[PDB]
RNA sequence: GAAGACAUUGUCAGGUGGGGAGUUUGGACAUCUGUUAAACGAUAACGCAGAUGUCCUAAGGGGGGCUCAUGGAGAACAGAAAUCUCCAGUAGAACAAAAGGGUAAAAGCCCCCUUGAUUUUGAUUUUCAGUGUGAAUACAAACCAUGAAAGUGUGGCCUAUCGAUCCUUUAGUCCCUCGGAAUUUGAGGCUAGAGGUGCCAGAAAAGUUACCACAGGGAUAACUGGCUUGUG
RNA sequence: UUGACAUUGUGAAGAGACAUAGAGGGUACCUUUAUAGUUUC
RNA sequence: GUGAUUUCUGCCCAGUGCUCUGAAUGUCAAAGUGAAGAAAUUCAACCAAGCGCGGGUAAACGGC
RNA sequence: GUCGAAUUUGGGUAUAGGGGCGAAAGACUAAUCGAACCAUCUAGUAGCUGGUUCCUGCCGAAGUUUCCCUCAGGAUAGCAGAAGCUCGUAUCAGUUUUAUGAGGUAAAGCGAAUCUUUAAAUAUGUAAGAAGUCCUUGUUACUUAAUUGAACGUGGACAUUUGAAUGAAGAGCUUUUAGUGGGCCAUUUUUGGUAAGC
RNA sequence: CACGGACCAAGGAGUCUAACGUCUAUGCGAGUGUUUGGGUGUAAAACCCAUACGCGUAAUGAAAGUGAACGUAGGUUGGGG
């Protein structure tokens, strides 16, 4: 069979091993436990709406977005700007 | 090949005029208001090898 | 330079290489016979060192 | 060899094929029996393709007797006319 | 050589599938049409500096090309090509022999 | 003072341009007949005597007729030297050409009709890796030519006469695509040919160095196997 | 080294064309003419 | 380039390289102009220098 | 050799690598010049040379084919090892015998032609049965005037002298990869050459 | 009479990686692959897990496209058991 290999450039000064796997893991979760403590009764995250995805291949699923819209926080009864306050993401766009 | 004679006259390195003797530069008078509109008289004082 | 091309002087007046402006084409075959014999390492010419028929 | 084909992205090609010989490996164990034990009419256990991920329904083996309801995208000549001997019939959905 | 002017071969042409009369004429070469895939890369990459990028070929050898010999009908005007071998003189129609 | 909407400067375009830059500057090669070649085949040498890069709407097909090279005996002109005529004539003639086969109610010479030198794609033979290119042979499906008929014809009586990738171009279909959706130009595709690489399984290419540089090869003459002497 | 474009403006004459400004004139026509204009060498 | 002095340097402008107070419609880029088309685009006519043609030159390469 | 000048020389200063400077040798430019030295790209590339580190056991080669700007090298085939798989007497063989083919060489012949009328020895093709023979009649869109035939069968009949000799550390099949692709000598035959360790 | 070797000690030459082919061992088997990431911890170990995704279960076309039972998945021949 023809193989192809793309290692002409000079490819062993750009090579990254991650042997931090371990331990970016154990970095990460003092993050989440920092956080959690300045952001003390506070859930951590926002809370994300529900989204069906484009791309025929994908519209068969539900997702979650990203924020609700202006429309959806004024028929919820409550303005946009009170709503980032509360605790929920809003997307204008 | 390197570069030939007539070539190598331009940069002025060696080839400058030798002028430690010469007695300065043969001008006429500026030409003012007296030489534009009458006459001017002058002495010869000395007349020298350059 | 545009003008003084072997491709483009043959169409002004109307094959063995090193035919220039210069001798001729004929005169290439004639002035490479000062190097004609020699044998390449293939036996030089006008020595064959071969029997022919003689009938 | 052909012409070429500028951008392309296989999300317009999507389509992956299931044979009738599968066709009720969709639905679960515990269920699988008891329709099989039923030739009703009244209640044809419905099978949705696209939900389980299979774009085109082919007909390569023989069912059962059964009755079924199938959902797709596409069918074919012989898949769909093989539905038809069992009593079933094929609800384009999109 | 010397070819008829009028021959009879066989045509397809959904209709006629049969020996039926054509006319004889001769393959020419078509227009450069410098809007083709080939000619508007070539002046893509010969645009710059590098000089001379494709080569050019010199070393002819050949004296004769073949003659391409496509033949019309007068009843679909289906035409189709045929070949003969290689020739240095062809003229076609006159001069029966 | 001079000069003036020109010069100058900016950007593209043609001409010139070893003063300068980069690089290159091949090793009976593709073929057919005879022979070397030693009773299957294959078999070398810068063995050998010779051919080819064409030619022909007939010098391709089919059917009918007929016998050639050459000699003997004869006809005003006319003889050894045209035409006439008979006797013998296994081919001593001829077939596009080298050469070897094959050919007599023919494959030659004369007349009659013609396009099978066509379309569709497979099987097989030769060089052979049993790849390609070339050429060839036998079938099947058509559609034809010819002959009273059987049959014969998929080019030349058999062996030599030739060309991939990318690109260009025509023919085929009247089809497929231009990816937000259509129309009309345009472009790209599938099928089958052409334009050519003669270093012919296919690079685009001039010299010199004794001023020379480098990686490597190869020498040593004079014992063939009685090898040399005085008589063409 | 040669051409084009840019830098690059303003005049007076000349040769046209239009826009306008009336007269005539056999929706118009078209020989005429004035001017205040925009441009072509 | 030639190489003191004395003495002498003859012929050829065809090629080659220069040269020009020559010639003029042979080739001839970009830009611009005209025509066709729905347009991209295409074919035209025109077109500076050079080249081509004509003239000069050998104490220019040279051929004597 | 030259020695009052185109002389010799100190210090200052100017020109720096495709550059300088040269009364011209391709000279000189820090013991380096037909293109200085320093460090990096750099462990540049080599189809060329040299080297390649422990023992025993088993099997064991090639210098040849076709293609290549190929001739100190590659790709392909051949030869070689390893892994094994399906089976188990089996189809066989660098060999003879019986039968039957094809050859045109040595000899023979020129009272054969002008280069074969005749024809060996040695080498070579194919057979020696079960996938066979025989009988009867089934299928078909082919074939024949015609079920006539071709081809494949149903069924029935024939055993180990079942169709010559000798032999057979099994026979068949498939993957996979190494090294090699510079050869040389002798008998016999032969070419080229006077002959040659040609 | 081709090249290297005066002698001794110590150094001294088929290595690592990405993508694969044949073969062999092991897990599961119409499926398989936990480790990008989350949970957890005696803390780069171990143990646990979601949705996806990669390869496989369907090919053929340049493409628009289409997409596998006449029959106990067939008939004949040779077949281990």
């Amino acid at each position: 069979p023809i193989l192809k290999n793309h290692f002409r450039k000079h490819w062993q000064e750009r090579v990254k091993v991650h042997f931090d796997q371990a331990g970016k893991k154990v970095s990460r979760r003092n993050a989440r436990a920092t956080r959690a403590a300045k952001i003390a009764p506070r859930p951590l995250d926002l809370l994300r709406p529900v989204v069906r995805a484009p791309t025929v291949k994908y519209n068969r699923k539900v997702r979650a977005g990203r924020g609700f819209t202006l429309a959806e926080v004024k028929a919820a009864g409550l303005t946009a700007a009170y709503a980032r306050t509360i605790g929920i993401a809003v997307d204008h766009r | 090949g390197r570069v030939i004679r007539n070539q190598r006259k331009g940069a002025g390195s060696i080839f400058t005029s030798h002028t430690r003797l010469r007695q300065g530069a043969a001008k006429l008078r500026t030409l003012d208001y007296a030489e534009r509109h009458g006459y001017i008289r002058g002495i010869v004082k000395q007349i020298v090898h350059d | 330079g545009t003008g003084k091309k072997e491709k483009s002087r043959r169409i002004r007046e109307g094959r063995v290489k090193g035919e220039n402006f210069y001798r001729d084409s004929k005169r290439v075959k004639f002035l490479n016979m000062y190097t004609s014999g020699k044998e390449i390492r293939r036996a030089a010419s006008f020595q064959d060192s071969t029997i022919p028929d003689a009938r | 060899v052909g012409m070429r084909y500028f951008h392309k992205q296989q999300a317009h090609f999507w389509k992956p094929v299931l044979n009738l010989d599968k066709l009720w490996t969709l639905i679960p164990e515990d269920k699988r029996d008891q329709y099989l034990k039923s030739a009703s009419k009244e209640t044809a256990p419905v099978i949705d393709t696209l939900a389980a991920g299979y774009g085109k329904i082919l007909g390569k083996g023989r069912i059962p007797n059964v009755p079924v309801i199938v959902k797709a995208r596409f069918v074919s000549k012989l898949a769909e006319e093989k539905i038809r001997a069992a009593g079933g019939v094929v609800e384009l959905i999109a | 050589v010397n070819v008829p002017k009028t021959r009879k071969t066989y045509c397809k042409g959904k209709t006629c599938r049969k020996h039926t009369q054509h006319k004889v004429t001769q393959y020419k070469a078509g227009k450069a049409s410098l809007f083709a895939q080939g000619k508007r890369r070539y002046d893509r990459k010969q645009s710059g500096f590098g000089g001379q990028t494709k080569p050019v070929f010199h070393k002819k050898a050949k004296t004769t090309k073949k003659v391409v010999l496509r033949l019309e009908c007068v009843k679909c005007k289906t035409r189709a090509q045929l070949t003969l071998k290689r020739c240095k003189h062809f003229e076609l129609g006159g001069e029966k022999k």
